[PDB]
């Protein structure tokens, strides 16, 4: 038998993590 | 004392990105 | 002839992804 094949390529990137959290309330209006 | 073995398989697919940032702030409240 | 080697070692892990979107607009703030 012949040498051990090398190693195989790196994986792939991984895919973009969780949509962000809505953001804060506005600046409540002038009374 | 053959060809050598073939290339291992690819890596797993790396780990989840993190979060994506807070959406902007909503817009100023009407006036009373 | 002889026969090939035995398979190589499973790649490395990728990378990690991409930060996520960013989050929808906030509420409007409240009436004054």
């Amino acid at each position: 038998y012949g040498k051990p094949g090398p190693e195989g390529p790196e994986g792939p990137k991984g895919k973009p993590g969780p949509k962000g959290k809505p953001g804060k309330p506005g600046k409540p209006g002038k009374a | 004392y053959g060809p050598d073995g073939d290339p291992g398989d690819p890596g797993d697919p790396g780990p989840d990105g993190k979060p994506g940032p807070d959406g902007p702030d909503g817009p100023d409240g009407d006036p009373g």
